[PDB]
């Protein structure tokens, strides 16, 4: 999966 | 007497966090002086996070646009700008509770607490280490962006982390305060991966030193080696080669214990490969190795 | 993601830690109000620690002998007397940092932050468990008692331990603010030994939904079992009964992750009677009691 | 041994 901008 | 992953007191940096919106993304900045430090990805929205271009989305706002609460009070923007991969938002009102602060870059092996926050109010306080591959072991959700790592030296707090983005595999990223990531990541929703970590061996030996001073002794043995013989060990298990300069800085250490660094080090070569036999040290079956020597001679006294 | 030994953040309380100093004995007060509270053996001597008449030594005290420092700035103690094993100090200058606070005794099995202190300031945080058998296994040197463990929910303090004393296996032993000791200790420097502790099995279990929420799966298996004979192999390894009660208060962490708490006991019975065979649950090769289901509602999100 | 006051 992707990274997540948190 | 005893051993636990110890963070610095908080206080002097939870009077810095502060809640930074831009439309629906919401997330923490640092309040120092008359500037707010936040991550850049605030301007971003949901749909523009896949390769956003951050120059445009930030020349299409305006000190309007971004929404500083500190508590409940407003804070008023009268500034912004980039730098690299933060924004400094400057405000009309200087923070009265601002530390004494350095902005500094730390090195894979260094360790620095984490104060983390949600909608600027600070909820949890950890330690972690910046990982030899540039990512951290944290603990971070949605929201907890901005949240600071740091460390405290007499008075001043050294800011050394800023938190971005989580990595596919559950380890997360972030940026030193000028806004530079550690590491070859990207504040982008893309498919990353951090490259093969290794274990950080000053600090296994280091954290093996505060164990014999809190009485833990039986993975001690009669044995030496040499830092040649050892090395040839720690590459098999994944482990970072030993430095002459490692050997002076855990010094202190082997003075107090009485035990020799390259000594310590055959205990440790017997422990990679036989492994614990069922027992263990300062309650871990595992080699630790989030502890610097310097956090150990913090915590254990003489 | 990730999950750590999390503290609350401490600012709240550094704010009330101050230096009590009677002759040559220092140690940490809480300072709350106009009432600093510490450990009554502040007033023993070096000699007077085998069986301290603490009603005695007090008499033999008044408010000068008391010398109490918030940072530099010295409080005058215009009233002194004894609440069971601490000391209630009353100053002129009520103290401005006072936090919304309440005086709670917690039971074994629940967690509490410490923040540890020397000479009256602050230098470091962790998070502890009261043990089965009352003890705490911290990280206390000379100097640290009237340290205090506390939880905070809302904007309240809830202060629930102050440090005392070491025990010769290296845990330590407090009392709850009023000063009534946890467990069955005395502050006096005699042989004294915690009974035989236990794992608390509810916590264990709670980690191990920590766990799943964390992507960590390789313990779960297709099996159930019955509360009566989870309970049969739990006391076979030194853990403590899992009641009905339990079970409800792992409710939500079982509806969030879709596994039912006796599914959950069935992957625990397994760990305990084949061990995990060298792979590892949240970086960790041994089962975790130390977290409440609270601490991971409060840290995992849905 | 014996306890500590600390």
């Amino acid at each position: 999966n992707r990274a997540t901008l948190q | 007497s005893g051993f636990r992953k110890m963070a610095f007191p908080s206080g002097k940096v939870e009077g810095c966090m502060v809640q930074v919106t831009c439309g629906t993304t919401t997330l923490n900045g640092l309040w120092l002086d008359d500037v707010v430090y936040c991550p850049r990805h605030v301007i971003c929205t949901s749909e523009d996070m896949l390769n956003p271009n951050y120059e445009d989305l930030l020349i299409r706002k305006s000190n309007h646009n971004f929404l500083v609460q500190a508590g409940n009070v407003q804070l008023r923007v009268i500034g912004h700008s980039m730098q690299n991969c933060v924004l400094k938002l400057k405000v009309d009102t200087a923070n009265p509770k601002t530390p004494k602060y350095k902005f500094v870059r730390i090195q894979p092996g260094q360790t620095f607490s984490v104060l983390a926050c949600y909608n600027g109010s600070p909820s949890g306080v950890y330690q972690c280490a910046m990982r030899p591959n540039f990512t951290i072991k944290g603990s971070f959700l949605n929201g907890s962006a901005g949240s600071v790592g740091f460390n405290i030296d007499y008075d001043c707090v050294s800011f050394c982390y800023m938190h971005h983005m989580e990595l596919p595999t559950g380890v997360h990223a972030g940026t030193d305060l000028e806004g530079n990531f550690y590491g070859p990541f990207v504040d982008r929703q893309t498919a990353q991966a951090a490259g093969t970590d290794t274990t950080i061996t000053v600090n296994v030996l280091a954290w093996l030193y505060a164990a014999v001073i809190n009485g833990d002794r039986w993975f001690l043995n009669r044995f030496t080696t040499t830092l040649n013989d050892f090395n040839l060990v720690a590459m098999k298990y994944n482990y970072e080669p030993l430095t002459q300069d490692h050997v002076d800085i855990l010094g202190p250490l082997s003075a107090q214990t009485g035990i020799a660094v390259l000594d310590m080090c055959a205990s440790l070569k017997e422990l990679l490969q036989n492994g614990m036999n069922g027992r263990t040290i300062l309650g871990s079956a595992l080699l630790e190795d989030e502890f610097t020597p310097f956090d150990v001679v913090r915590q254990c006294s003489g």
